[PDB]
């Protein structure tokens, strides 16, 4: 259960891990699943709380 | 530091235990640790190299998880484990070989390489499985300020200095009186010689003192001692101290008399041994003082009477014998010996990629020159290098 | 092969960790492994021996099942465990004894004894366990042609030989010149001797070269080098190269000049050392070349010039000696050492029942004659017998 | 007795496998073992010391239970564990220190300290987590009387006695013949000498024999054999066996002929070798007997007829020699070693606090005198103290 | 360890802050700490003393809580506070005195007495208050291997050794050329004397050299350089080296020129100062090597022709000297200073009761002999004793 | 200039006051001061060195606030504080070394190194603990 919990939580479309505001303009990242999304597959460079 | 050793131990146990046809209830802890490690390391970037000839490589952990639900490991699971195991062992070999050849003139105990600096953060400290080897335990206990100890067999601690001393000397070398010693490796061989055979001496007794210090303290030493010098008992001709002349040595061996050996620490008497010739034990010492007296034979046969004349010219020269060997010891600082494959590995991984001589280590990783000027910074650097070598010595043997 | 090691390791763990008082959690993996082994080995029979005077014995496996649910094991559990532990120990001893004395010309890696042939079946592979042991780890590494490694403490690599060569000799035995070298175990001692004292040689310097081959490629070797020899420093008489006449040899020792020692691999200079003594490291080499110079001192003294006369009759002969001792090494093949009882076990089991002289093992496991030549089939057979000896060593010795 | 080893193993595991970052699933069994040990040992008070300068200290046990809830170990858990780890390390160190020096004439196996007396009671038997090291396993096997021994590298069984036997002698010392040999630790050198070159002996052959008995049994022994003497091959002066006069010895070395080496068992031949050099193995023996023959060459070059006059006066004398060493062996009894530090540990602990000489161990813990008369009581007490020394050394290195 | 310092700090703060009339919102946290410490320290018995002449003391703690409701401290509250504070002061003083004198050669960074061992367990850890002094915070920083620092003022770092050497001498001691130096405390005065004023030496310039090796590592040291020896300028009657004769000295001082002072670290040049007298500053050094010159003046006045005659007689000799003093320094280890009373404190407490001493500390804390041989165990023991002394100095003057 | 001394004093107090066992009321003011310091210092990047052999390093404070406990501390909180203490002491040492090696004939009362000038703005004046040395 603890080894599959990360995948289970990522699988749901009604939940998200977190949000980044970044107070700066960013070019939107393109994806195959959705046309134009604010995809951020990492929390690099920003402080986590 | 300890994180790297934990990863190495995990990889070694994975190599040993992940075989086809085993029972999962025997390697469950190892699989759990492996899964935790692969979860932690996933999603990071690393850079290794920079100096010498070590290539600049980029490493990324992107392997998938490993299942634990099968009651018996099969070939598919075996190869799935083995591929990632080989990748990890290559990565750890690369980071170790990067860290080994770098050192600093100050704060040498601290990491210096980029990869070791990065792997010393806070989150990565959530992966530390076991510290069962002697070197890792020594490092951990040293970092906690307690009693350290490294075992050795035939510890190579004596510096190499084949020097001879003369006291009663002549420009033509017709009658001599002095000491010649050879202290190489883990064996000490000394020989006091007199050309007069104590014939014009104060009551036919001539003394010889030899003091040999050690750069570092030793504890729990077993000593092998024999009353015969095995090297200074043959007809030899050696150049004198003048640098342009040679003199002849014609030895005749007697037995040494009043053979006293002193094991002293901090200028205080610790142990004394007289009239004993081997397998003796001294508990704690740092400095060894050997003294002995050469005595004229009180009575002689005609051959000996002819051999030793009361006149000036001599044909043969008397000499006494003594040899001392240290068998086992435990020190507080890392040393080199003839029972560990660490010094050879360090020198090989240094010279293979042509590392230039650093600011502290003399060129070529010479051990006699290094131990001649043993310094605390050198101690820390040697400790770091040897510990990393010992960690590597289990990934690939 | 691996199944036998698994049995030995399981027996060791069972006989060690099964003692009254310990909590059941400490033996969960042991309980599961032992129960699976018992339930899988039952309903079977084996036959061992059938060669020499070994006990030709039949074995049947019909034992029961141990208890599983116990808060704390009482003495009953220990007794019922030991009653089968001893039986398994005897079975493993019989199997290893029957395996060691066998030999074959073709495919020495593969099992040969009928019991081992039957035990190699896949149905027994469920008894497989961890491979923390070093020698079985080497076996597994060599199974897949991965890089191998054996850590040895002064192994007997150089074949035993006390040889001499004369580059200039006449039927008078007064103006000889040449070399004489002794290779015993880990000790190589060379002595370049001359009866002419370089009184006829050009530039007053005589060249001496010596080569030592290694049948197997070594790597990461630590070597002690001393410029003072002991095997040849005293008067001797040697039978000539005809077996009919004997000649005399009186040595006088000087310091050898331009002492060059080079370790080469495949014909290129890998490592070189000159005017350096003590400890050296060679990363990878197979050929050892030592070149030195007999150098007569320029100026002398009344007590020295007599023993090197320019005239024809000679009485003292110059000799320069070098000694070399490997201490720790890593080898890519299995070689017998001088620090373990594996070779001792092999020789003891071979001589305990007078096995007939086979086609691949020279009689009596004579190490002097075995290393004289070398073939891959010999390597396979030696590795098999050594790993079976290692399995035996962890059991009753 | 085994309870102490279990405690030491538990303490080592608790100190090495309990740090920050380790997932609890790795050390769950150790947690259960520690909880059981702390529960059972709680509430009982011990005392140590009471002899010599060893301090007298009390003991108490009131400690909480280590947690079992957190998924991964945290720093608070580390400190809570390490406090009790430190206290228990001090306790076991003092216990073994007290148990070392105390000794008895009868019941050497029986523990002599009240701490051990209460340790082996009927209530403390619940903590026996492991018995896997060589010495503890051998102790258990000898408690159950199953034949098993130790592993020795470079063992020391031969006492020191530089003894020489003169078969034929005269006060003139112009014609002598006899055997001179030295036993020193792991090395034996024998030199057979004749002053007449056996020119006045039947068939120009001289017989020589030498016998050395052992105080215990050796099996599966590795022997290095060399045909050259090293210690008696240079000129020497030795006081007479009567102590009244002194003679002179000037040898010349020939290769010994018909070199016969015999390994006898209870006076019966088991392993024999002739004209073999290098490495030999003996399956089982207790008495060592060497034989060699000095043979004057039938044909001699003019350089040999200068030192072998068939008349009465003599100037140089013939001598042959053999070299015997023990590399490895497996012994059923208990003996000191060279690759470990147990004997050094015992000597250090005895001589540090100035404990008077007991009725069993000879003064100064001298190995030569102690092994000279290996009485069964001395053997059992030595085994017990060596096991205690290993137990201590596993904790403090 | 820190618990004793916390007790000292809380007692001092209570004694200098709990005075009638103060507002209650100023010592609330201190009173909370005091009450919690009293709660945590109740019901535990302690035994102190039992070594040497130090009396054996017993301690029992049983007291109620203080008051926390008043807003202005009055006579009753301060009276009760002082009543309990006196008892706590007695406890701290006696515990520190008992724990101070005890010494050991093993783990000299661990508690040594019963009181400290019992007071460093898990339960008594909730009384630590702060680390405001310098020695205790240095202890804490060194405990977890951080950079160590210490501020000293004119510390006694150089040992005491009044020895001299002569380069050119005579059997009757009338014409000499050599060096003298008095190294004591933190003062270095090296003087060179030439009787002949360099009339036989080339270039009329005579060079004197001297090396002073410090026993530890310093950092950020200020050095005052007075270019005139204050000592080696008065008439002297000094005993010679052999101790059989004494010779006369009538020096006359000449100013030195080309003064070179160098500071080397790890056998390498770091800082170079030339011909700059007064104040100099160095960053880090381990060995001080001084090289200066003496030059015969070219032209002289009628008052100088009688000073240095080129003729045979000599009665007044050219002499130079350099004064080197350290006015402040910072070290990584601990050394006896001149601004505080640590060494005086330990010497007084040790000599008041005359504790028997072993091979741990030098006899009577002789500072010169202590600096002579400096083993790390001695350093750790001295550091611990100095820290305990610093704790003691906080409460009892 | 005062901000650097405030940092040094508060770092010494945090290192030498927060040890396991102490009561919570003993570190209340220090805890709040550290909280305010972390709030003020986060985000504002800084650069040190740039002259001579002193390496040109960068600093970007990315530390969260500290926790608390009613009865007594736990060692995890201690090490969480200690890591931030290490980062801050490294930063202070680097900026002090940078400030040491700049000087000019013009009025030296004003700060010289850019790091101190950027620190000496009004925006970071709230972190001024005490001036007792």
């Amino acid at each position: 259960i603890l080894m599959a919990m990360d995948q289970i939580e990522r699988a749901s479309d009604k939940i998200a891990q977190g949000v980044i505001i970044a107070y700066r303009d960013m070019q939107l990242e393109r994806d195959e699943m959705y046309g134009y999304v604010n995809i951020a597959r990492n929390l690099d460079g920003f402080q986590q709380i | 530091m300890d994180v790297l050793y934990s990863l190495s131990k995990t990889l070694k146990d994975a190599r040993d235990k992940i075989v086809e046809g085993t029972l999962y209830s025997n390697v469950s802890d190892l699989i759990q640790q492996f899964n935790q490690m692969i979860i932690t390391m996933n999603g990071n970037e690393f850079q290794t190299g920079g100096i010498g000839n070590l290539p600049i490589r980029n490493w990324n952990f992107n392997f998938g998880l490993l299942g634990t639900t099968l009651l018996n490991l099969d070939a598919n699971y075996v190869e799935t484990a083995r591929n990632t195991i080989d990748y990890f062992v290559d990565f750890v070999d690369n980071v170790c070989m990067d860290e080994m050849v770098r050192e600093s003139q100050r704060n040498g105990i601290a990491p210096q390489s980029d990869s070791l600096r990065k792997l010393s953060a806070i989150k990565f400290k959530r992966i530390n499985f076991d510290n069962s080897s002697e070197y890792i335990e020594n490092w951990n206990l040293q970092n906690r300020r307690q009693r350290t100890g490294f075992t050795f067999h035939k510890p190579n601690i004596f510096p190499y200095s084949a020097s001879f001393t003369l006291n009663r000397s002549q420009p033509a070398h017709d009658n001599l009186m002095g000491t010649m010693w050879l202290n190489a490796g883990s064996e000490i061989q000394v020989a006091g010689f007199d050309y007069s055979c104590a014939i014009n001496a104060p009551a036919n007794i001539q003394q010889f003192e030899h003091i040999v210090p050690l750069r570092r303290v030793l504890t729990t030493a077993t000593i092998t001692l024999l009353p015969d010098a095995e090297r200074f008992s043959f007809p030899r001709v050696i150049n004198s101290a003048d640098g342009a002349t040679t003199w002849f040595f014609n030895p005749v061996i007697l037995r040494p008399n009043n053979v006293e050996v002193e094991f002293l620490l901090n200028g205080q008497i610790i142990n004394t041994y007289q009239a004993r010739f081997g397998t003796i034990v001294a508990r704690n010492f740092d400095t060894i003082r050997l003294s002995f007296q050469l005595m004229r034979p009180p009575n002689m046969t005609p051959a000996v009477a002819v051999l030793f004349p009361n006149a000036q010219p001599f044909e043969h020269h008397a000499t006494v014998g003594l040899t001392l060997r240290i068998e086992s010891a435990v020190c507080e600082s890392v040393l080199a010996d003839a029972s560990e494959t660490l010094l050879a590995n360090v020198t090989s991984v240094r010279q293979e990629y042509a590392i230039p001589v650093g600011p502290v280590f003399p060129p070529g990783m010479n051990w006699t020159d290094l131990i001649t000027n043993y310094s605390p910074s050198r101690e820390d650097n040697l400790q770091r290098v040897f510990t990393v070598a010992s960690i590597r010595s289990m990934l690939i043997k």
